[PDB]
C-alpha cells in the first residue's frame, strides 16, 4: 500500500529516460502492473502494462518505442522510454490493475528542444 | 475560493470542464457502452467471465483433488447399512470413473461416511457443472442458455434401498420411469430405472444390481445458475463433512493431513465460498448495467447550451452504471487473489501449487473425467489465473474511461443538487 516514481526530467527529443516505480508488496505481488501518465489539460491515460508472468502490452501511442518490465524479487516496475517526443510530455505514475486508489507523486517528463 | 483549488489539483479544472461539454459527456457515455460489451459480452478478454470460470473452476477442482479419498455409503434415509455398495458414475475416484460408496455399519454424518443423499445433491450439482465447462460458459449476459445433463448410479448388495421406486419416485425398479419438474426456468427430469441380474449375459461383475438414470433438460448455464451449483457443491461438502483418507505416491506431491474430515480445510473451503460469493455479486452487477444504457445521446434543450446544473438528470444512471462496472473489476480481481498462489502461505499455498492447480489426465478438454483425475484439480485453474490477469492488463485504457465516466457523472450529480 504504497507507490514512488522517480527518474523523470527534461529532455530532448530523440532522447530517452528510464523511469522507476517502487511498490511495496501488497500493491505488487501477483497483481498485473502498469504505467499511466497525466498531460496538460488532460485527464490520466493508460500506457502500458505487465502481468506477474512478465507480458506486456502497450497504448498505441507508444506501442515500438517503450518497454516495460518488472523485477519480482524487489517490486519495481520499470518504463524505459526511447526516441521521445514533445507529445509525450507528462506527469508519469505506476499502479497495480486494477489501480489501488491513492496515487503517489508521480515523476515529471518534459520532452522539447 | 476555486481558482485557488484549481492552481493546486488543475486535473479537476479539466474535469469541470468536460462535465460542462456534451460531446465529452457523450464520449464518456460511448466508452461505458463499449466497456460493459467487453466485461458481459465477451468471453476470453472479459475479467468478469474469467473470474466467474475461476470460482467454478476452484469448487470442481477441490473435489477432484479429494473425491476419491471421501467415505460414503450407508441407505437412504441417511442410515447406516449392512451391505449396501451404491456407485456414482462420472466422478473421479481412485483409479476409477466412479466413486464408490460401501462403508457400511458406521453411522453417516460429521467425521464419518457422506449419506447417500448428501452425495446425490453433490453429484448432480458436480455433473451439471462439468457437463457446462465442457460446453463453455456463455458471455455473462446470456441468461437463457440451457444444457442437458445425463449421469448414472448403481446399488448392489443385500438390502441396499438407494435404489428402490419409495426413494427414486419411479414406478417399477425394471423398467419404470418418472418426470418431474422444477424451477425463474423450467427444468425437466426423467428417472429412468432397469434391473440387471447377476446370472445375465454381458454381467462382467459378479452381483445383480439396479441403475438408475437420470436425464436432465434445460438445465440453464448462466452465470448465476453455476456459481449456485458451485455453491451447493462446496457447500454440502463443508456441511456433510465427511472422513477422508489419502493415497499418497511416493516422490509427488504430499498432501497433509492425511486423514480426517473435509470440513478440516478450513482455508481452502473459505476461500472458494469467498470466490463464489465475490462472483455472485460480480455478475449481480449486470443487471445494473443493462438498467442504466448509455447508448442515448445527452444534450441541451429547447435550442438552449446544455446547463450542467438542469439539463442531467441522466446522470446518476451514467453513475451507477460507471460504478458498477467498477465494482466488476474490482470484485474480479479480489477473486484471483483469493487464490492466486503468488501470495498463498503454508499449507494452504501447497494445496493449491501441488494439486488444485494440477492435471494428472492424459489439456484434455475441460469437464472431463479419466481414471487419473483424482487427486488433481483438472479444471484449468493455474490457465484461467493467468487468463484472468491477461484480461485485466488488456483492460488498461477501459478501466481509466470508467473511471473518468464515473467522475464526469459524479460532477453532474453534484451540481444537480
Ligand atoms: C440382493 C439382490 O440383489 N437380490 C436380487 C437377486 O440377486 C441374487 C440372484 O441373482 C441370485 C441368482 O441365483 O444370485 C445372487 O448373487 C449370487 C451370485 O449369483 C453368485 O454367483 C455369488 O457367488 O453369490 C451371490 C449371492 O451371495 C443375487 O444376490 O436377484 C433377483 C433377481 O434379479 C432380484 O429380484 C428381482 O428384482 C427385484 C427388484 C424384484 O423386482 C424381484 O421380484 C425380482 O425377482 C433380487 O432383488 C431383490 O429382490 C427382493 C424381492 O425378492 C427385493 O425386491 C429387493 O429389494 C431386491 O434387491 C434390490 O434390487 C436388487 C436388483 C439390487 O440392486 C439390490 O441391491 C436391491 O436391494
Amino acid at each position: 500500500v504504497q507507490l514512488q516514481e522517480s527518474g523523470g526530467g527534461l529532455v530532448q527529443p530523440g532522447g530517452s529516460l528510464r523511469l522507476s516505480c517502487a511498490a511495496s508488496g501488497s500493491i505488487f505481488s501477483g497483481n498485473v502492473m502498469g504505467w499511466y501518465r497525466q498531460a496538460p489539460g488532460k485527464l490520466r491515460e493508460w500506457v502500458a502494462a505487465i502481468t506477474p508472468q512478465g507480458v506486456p502490452n502497450y497504448a498505441d501511442s507508444v506501442k515500438g518505442r517503450f518497454t516495460i518490465s518488472r523485477d519480482n524479487a524487489k517490486n519495481m516496475l520499470y518504463l524505459q522510454m526511447s526516441s521521445l517526443k514533445p507529445e509525450d510530455t507528462a506527469l508519469y505514475y505506476c499502479n497495480r490493475l486494477p489501480n489501488y486508489r491513492s496515487w503517489g507523486q508521480g515523476t515529471q517528463v518534459t520532452v522539447s528542444s | 475560493n476555486l481558482s485557488k483549488l484549481l492552481t493546486r489539483y488543475s486535473t479537476l479544472n479539466t474535469l469541470i470542464k468536460l462535465s460542462a461539454d456534451p460531446s465529452a459527456i457523450n464520449a464518456a457515455r460511448e466508452n461505458l457502452g463499449a466497456s460493459a460489451k467487453n466485461l458481459i459480452g465477451d468471453t476470453k478478454n472479459s475479467p468478469a467471465y474469467q473470474a466467474v470460470l475461476l470460482a467454478i473452476n476452484a469448487a470442481v477442482g477441490f473435489w477432484n483433488v479429494l473425491g476419491y479419498a471421501t467415505q460414503c455409503g450407508g441407505n437412504a434415509n441417511g442410515q447406516e447399512s449392512t451391505s449396501s455398495t451404491t456407485i456414482f458414475n462420472n466422478e473421479p475416484g481412485y483409479r476409477s470413473t466412479s466413486i464408490t460408496c460401501s462403508l457400511n455399519r458406521y453411522k453417516p454424518g460429521y467425521y464419518g461416511p457422506m449419506s447417500i443423499e448428501n452425495f446425490k445433491k453433490l453429484n448432480e450439482a458436480y455433473q451439471i457443472l462439468q457437463t457446462a465447462l465442457n460446453k463453455g460458459l456463455p458471455a455473462l449476459k446470456e441468461n437463457n442458455g440451457t444444457v442437458s445433463v445425463t449421469y448414472t448410479y448403481t446399488c448392489s448388495g443385500e438390502g441396499n434401498d438407494n435404489c428402490l421406486p419409495k426413494v427414486t419416485g419411479v414406478d417399477n425398479q425394471n423398467g419404470g420411469t418418472k418426470t418431474k419438474t422444477q424451477t425463474g426456468k423450467t427444468v425437466t427430469t426423467t428417472i429412468s430405472s432397469k434391473v440387471v441380474d447377476s446370472q445375465a449375459k454381458g454381467n462382467t461383475t459378479r452381483v445383480s444390481y439396479t441403475e438408475i438414470t437420470n436425464k436432465l433438460d434445460g438445465v440453464p448455464d448462466s452465470a448465476q445458475a453455476l456459481l449456485a451449483q458451485a455453491s451447493t457443491l462446496i457447500n454440502t461438502i463443508n456441511t456433510a463433512c465427511p472422513y477422508f483418507s489419502v493415497t499418497n505416491k511416493s516422490g509427488g506431491p504430499q498432501m497433509e493431513p492425511t486423514r480426517g474430515k473435509l470440513c478440516g480445510f478450513t482455508e481452502e473451503i473459505s476461500a472458494i465460498q469467498k470466490m463464489i460469493t465475490d462472483a455472485q455479486e460480480l455478475v449481480n452487477q449486470t443487471s445494473v448495467i443493462n438498467e442504466h444504457e448509455q447508448s442515448t445521446p445527452v444534450g441541451g434543450n429547447n435550442g438552449k447550451p446544455f446547463n450542467p446544473f438542469t439539463d442531467a438528470s441522466f446522470a446518476q444512471g451514467m453513475l451507477a452504471n460507471a460504478s458498477a462496472q467498477a465494482k466488476m473489476l474490482n470484485l474480479a480481481h479480489q477473486v484471483g487473489q483469493t487464490i492466486n498462489p503468488d501470495n498463498l502461505t503454508g499449507t494452504f499455498k501447497n494445496f493449491v501449487t501441488g494439486f488444485l492447480a494440477t492435471c494428472n489426465n492424459k489439456g484434455s478438454p475441460p469437464g472431463t473425467v479419466t481414471t487419473q483425475t483424482f487427486a488433481s484439480g483438472c479444471a484449468y485453474v493455474e490457465q484461467t489465473i493467468t487468463n484472468l490477469n491477461n484480461s485485466i492488463a488488456h483492460f488498461g485504457t477501459q478501466e481509466q474511461q470508467i473511471q473518468q465516466a464515473e467522475n464526469i457523472a459524479d460532477t453532474l450529480v453534484n451540481f444537480g443538487s
